[PDB]
RNA sequence: ACCCGGUGGAUGGGCCGGGGGUGUAAGCGCCGCGAGGCGUUGAGCCGACCGGUCCCAAUCGUCCGAGGUCUUGACC
RNA sequence: GACCCGGUGAAAUUGAACUGGCCGUGAAGAUGCGGCCUACCCGUGGCAGGACGAAAAGACCCCGUGGAGCUUUACUGCAGC
RNA sequence: CGAAUGCCGGCAUGAGUAACGAUAAAGAGGGUGAGAAUCCCUCUCGCCGUAAGCCCAAGGGUUCCUACGCAAUGGUCGUCA
RNA sequence: ACCGUGAGGGAAAGGUGAAAAGAACCCCGGGAGGGGAGUGAAAUAGAGCCUGAAACCGUGGGCUUACAAGCAGUCACGGCC
RNA sequence: GGUCAAGAUGGUAAGGGCCCACGGUGGAUGCCUCGGCACCCGAGCCGAUGAAGGACGUGGCUACCUGCGAUAAGCCAGGGG
């Protein structure tokens, strides 16, 4: 089995876990076509990492098509602290949420 | 309103010009009704239907153009001139489903 | 001018559940028309073009 | 919103200054006070 | 979420017939130097209201969804 | 605008919390003490009543042989006359 | 050392609700791109117009052109700056 | 560095390795970044790259969950692991 | 065997509470140092032969750091080498 695994990414740790927790536990193939025609953000990036999982996978951990997600799993990490407006006063940051994206790829 | 209109005009016009488009669901639909009542006088054919569409698309090139070139082309059914299909995709950022429309043929 | 806000923490716990109602559901799909992949449901595509009707490209 | 920052070169420079810092007591105290004190440079040198 | 339709259709829009609304159109036409007036005309143009007809668009597809728990008793 | 969509994605207050009404009670105006009565698990659009809600270690008060402005035939002094 | 509305620094809260900075509007066509509502040409249209004019200066000070390129700045994008 | 007009205030940021031998080439990709291969004593030592714990977010499992109060719990007993 | 009357137990979890495994995050930690700090001895004026202190400057190839400054990382002469 191998996988798919891409850091300092930029994005909603939350909306990308639902992404992937849709795509989930599933056929390669069948979810691949999730992220393709999958609505909100990051369903690119989730179907990229994807691409590489499985490329990863037959080229040199190996049978194709019996391959599917076995495990999916996102995990947020540094940040990208936003300096906003003073309190009119004191700045406010907001972070963007760096985030962490991780997939399993095992044949059947 | 002001805008309504506004739209029913640019859109109606380029549509003419086209024989199809794209815009969003609605935006199809509606254009989609009005486009189309214009045909219906395009069809009428005369001084005065030519006079109305005018009176909204606003330029001759086309107004006539419609008129003498497709009214006949359809001149016979009953209304339907349009027909509205919906889209595969939507524009980003947004998430809004396109389509794409015409004038059956 | 916050009259108000939040007395207490939110609990871990229930907030994720609040969250919890909240769910995510792959679109529908169908099998193409003939241009053979899975799409949309009712839309030609950059596999397809029809429909019964030749309109798209690629 | 009339602030008071509006730094009219003419002035500024002119209001303050090395010379100006010179020509008093106070001004050529502070001036070496920082001098060694410190580093940095001087208000006209900005 | 609720309700009725999903081309063995009238569901939506279109068209169409009707009302209902504006008040006699765009043109030529005639009386007055002009202004206009009267005619052709109660015309013209019409947003939802009542109801036709498959002009247009509800194609085609997919999911999930039962089997009949244990014991007593009453009957066939 | 709000509401639903997709993109973006803060903030004070905050022990913690799976936090009902009651009648009573305790420091004396109780979600968590007593007896009782309704009461399923989650949520979003809302309505403000309670959580003595937030904001600020009362500026109205009194207390520290606390401070600073001004006043006259308060004390003492300095100025200038 | 809970424990000094503690100092330092991370890290969660409400919360994926609140906001996008003037209700002077947009729409279509093609072009380029890995990908464009968010760039380029182009045709409908709206808003100024005593200004949303061009000018002198003040202040700032390479911000300008030209070929490249986008990680962060650009409150979404973004092959545009 | 930076708020200050100014006089003035005044951070934070050290460590990979024995020495780079720092990562040809192949692999998805706009790329970063991820997979192989080579160093190798290890690279879950890999370039802000020693030892890198807590807070806190995730992904799999055991058990546990819809007539029910409470932070808490803890004393009893039972079911399942 | 079928019907009906009645009776009691259970499986179904959106999220969830506790228990574990494996990352993330965050940098505490121990240890480490080219850095302070502190006592003690040595030392004790510089300046128009424009000092202390900066200004704009060379490097073949460039911000910065340096060292000179126009005879710009340097020129001469003597000791070490």
């Amino acid at each position: 089995e191998a996988k798919a695994i891409a850091r300092y990414v930029r994005i909603s740790p939350r909306k990308v876990r639902l992404v992937v927790d849709l795509i989930r536990g599933k056929s390669l193939e069948e979810a691949r076509n999730i992220l393709r025609y999958t609505n909100k953000r990051g369903a690119y990036f989730v179907a990229k990492v994807l691409e590489s999982a499985a490329a990863n996978a037959v080229n040199n951990h190996d049978l194709e098509d019996r391959l599917y997600v076995k495990a999916a799993y996102v995990d947020e990490g540094p940040a990208l602290k936003r300096v906003l407006p003073r309190a009119r006063g004191r700045a406010d940051i907001i972070k963007k949420r760096t985030s962490h994206i991780t997939v399993i790829l095992g044949e059947k | 309103s002001s805008h309504r209109l506004a739209l029913y005009r640019n859109q109606a016009k380029s549509l003419l010009t086209h024989g199809r488009i794209t815009t969003t669901v609605p935006k199809a639909k509606e254009l989609r009704g009005f486009v189309d009542h214009l045909i219906h006088l395009a069809k009428r054919g005369d001084l005065h239907a030519r006079r109305l569409v005018l009176r909204d698309l606003q330029d001759v090139k086309l107004v006539r153009k419609l008129f003498d070139e497709i009214a006949p082309r359809y001149r016979d059914r009953q209304g339907g001139y349009t027909r509205v299909l919906k889209l595969a995709e939507r524009r980003r950022g947004d998430g809004a489903p396109l389509a794409l429309v015409e004038l059956v043929e | 001018a916050k009259h108000p806000v939040p007395k207490k923490k939110t609990s871990k716990s229930k907030r994720d559940m609040r969250r919890s109602h909240h769910a995510l559901t792959a679109p529908n799909l169908t099998e193409c028309p003939q241009c053979h992949g899975k799409k949309l449901s009712h839309h030609i595509c950059p596999n397809c073009g029809y429909y019964d009707g030749r309109q798209v490209l690629a | 919103m009339k602030r008071t920052y509006q730094p009219n070169n003419r002035k500024r420079a002119k209001t303050h200054g090395f010379r100006a810092r010179m020509k008093t007591k106070s001004g050529r105290n502070i001036l070496a006070r920082r001098r060694a004190k410190g580093r940095h440079q001087l208000t006209v040198s900005d």
